[PDB]
C-alpha cells in the first residue's frame, strides 16, 4: 500500500489536516493507511475513518443520483436517442462507488469487525457495515439484490441488538444506527411501517432518558433525535 | 432527502 | 492518453454530464481527451475545457492556502514542534496542484495557441495561460519565481493588446481578462496602483458601449464589470 | 478575496 512506509501517527495527522482542508479522497487514504497498520482504533480515530469516506461516497452518491436521472429520462416516450455515453458515463461512477464501498467493507471484514469487543467500536463497526452494502443496495439491479439488501439488514440487525443491550437509550452512536436502519427500511426495504415504528420508539426511549445527561450529552442525543423527528415529518 | 449520519 | 479510444463527441457529451454531476476531475479528463483529437475547439467547448479546470484547480488553491496558513502558524514564536507531517501535505497538495497547471499550459502550448487564429479564440487562450502561470506564481518561492511572474504578464499582456484593438470594451472575454490582469497587478506583482487604474478604466470603457447591446449582452457585460467594481471596493 | 472569473 502507498501508505505503508509513512508512521500511523502521521497518517492521522495528515488526516486531520485533509480534512481541515477539504480533501476527503486524501482523508480517506490516510486513514486506510492507518487502519492497515493493523492496531485497533481510538474512538476518534473511527469518526475519522467514518467522516472521510462517508464524504467521499457522499459525493459518488449524488453524481449517480443526477446521471440515473438523465438516464431515466433518456428511455422515456418521446426521447431521442442519443447514444450510449449516459448509460457508460453512468456505470462509471457507479463503478467506482462499488469500489469504495468494497474498500471500507474490506476494511471492517480484515481486520477491524473481529478485533472490536467493546459496544461502542462493534456497533459502530456494524453499522458502517450496514451503511455501505445499504449504499451497494441503491444502485444494485442485478441477482445478488436481494443478497446485498440482507447483507445490509443482518449488519444493521447485529448493531441494533448489542446496542439495546449494552448502551443507553440517548447513546449517540446507537440512535445514529436507529435512524440509519429507519432510513433502510423506507428507501432499501420497502417497509415504510417499519421505517416508521422505529424511528417513533428510538426517539420515544431517548427522550424519557435525557434527563440523566449533562448539557454536553444532552445536546449530542438531542441533534440527532431531531434528525429522527424530520424524516417522520417527511414519512407521514 | 432522508435524513441518515 | 486513456480517452483516446473515445470520440471526440461522446468525450464533450461526457463533459458536459460531468460538469452537471460536478465531477469537474471527469470533466476536466474528457476534455483534455477532447483537445488531444487536434481539432481546433469551438466557443462552447473551450468554455468547457476553462469551466472543468478552472474548477479543478480552484479546489486544489482552497486546499493549499488553509495547509500554507497552518504551516505559517507553526512557525510563528511559542509554536509546539508537530514534525515534517504539515510541510510534507502541503508540498502534496501544491505538487499536485502544479501539476494541473503544467497538464493546461501544455494543452496550450500543444497546440491550441499556435492554432488559434480568431481574437476570440485567441485572447481565451492567453488569458488562460495567463491564469495558470499566475497559479504557479502563487505558490512559487524558488529561484524561478519572478520567471514564472513574468511568463503570467507576457502571456496577459499579449491578450490584452489583441483584445484592445480587435474586441469592443464591453466584450466579455475582454473584461474578464481585464479582471485578471489587474487581480495578477494587485495580489502577484506587487502593483496595486496599477490593478486599480486597470480596473476603473476598463470598467468605463464599458460603462461607455453599453448603449450598443442588446438587452442579454447588456446581462453579460455588466455582471462582470460588477466583478470590476468589487475588487476597486476592496481595493480603495 | 480578490475576484477572478
Ligand atoms: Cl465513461
Ligand atoms: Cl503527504
Ligand atoms: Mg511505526
Ligand atoms: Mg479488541
Ligand atoms: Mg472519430
Ligand atoms: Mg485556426
Amino acid at each position: 500500500g502507498a501508505m505503508g512506509s509513512m508512521e500511523r501517527a502521521s497518517l492521522i495527522q495528515k488526516a486531520k489536516l485533509a480534512e481541515q482542508a477539504e480533501r476527503y479522497e486524501d482523508m480517506a487514504a490516510f486513514m486506510k493507511g492507518a487502519v492497515e497498520k493493523g492496531e485497533e482504533l481510538s474512538c476518534e480515530e473511527r469518526n475519522l475513518l467514518s467522516v472521510a469516506y462517508k464524504n467521499v461516497v457522499g459525493g459518488q452518491r449524488a453524481a449517480w443520483r443526477v446521471l440515473s436521472s438523465i438516464e431515466q429520462k433518456s428511455n422515456e416516450e418521446g426521447s431521442e436517442e442519443k447514444g450510449p455515453e449516459v448509460r457508460e458515463y453512468r456505470e462509471k461512477v457507479e463503478t467506482e462507488l462499488q469500489g469504495v464501498c468494497d474498500t471500507v467493507l474490506g476494511l471492517l471484514d480484515s481486520h477491524l469487525i473481529k478485533e472490536a469487543g467493546d459496544a461502542e467500536s462493534r456497533v459502530f463497526y456494524l453499522k458502517m457495515k450496514g451503511d455501505y452494502y445499504r449504499y451497494l443496495a441503491e444502485v444494485a439491479t442485478g441477482d445478488d439484490k436481494k443478497r446485498i439488501i440482507d447483507s445490509a439488514r443482518s449488519a444493521y440487525q447485529e448493531a441494533m441488538d448489542i446496542s439495546k443491550k449494552e448502551m443507553p437509550p440517548t447513546n449517540p452512536i446507537r440512535l445514529g444506527l436507529a435512524l440509519n436502519f429507519s432510513v433502510f427500511h423506507y428507501e432499501i426495504a420497502n417497509s415504510p411501517e417499519e421505517a416508521i415504528s422505529l424511528a417513533k420508539t428510538t426517539f420515544d426511549e431517548a427522550m424519557a432518558d435525557l434527563h440523566t445527561l449533562s448539557e454536553d450529552s444532552y445536546k449530542d442525543s438531542t441533534l440527532i433525535m431531531q434528525l429522527l423527528r424530520d424524516n417522520l415529518t417527511l414519512w407521514t | 432527502v432522508n435524513l441518515s449520519i
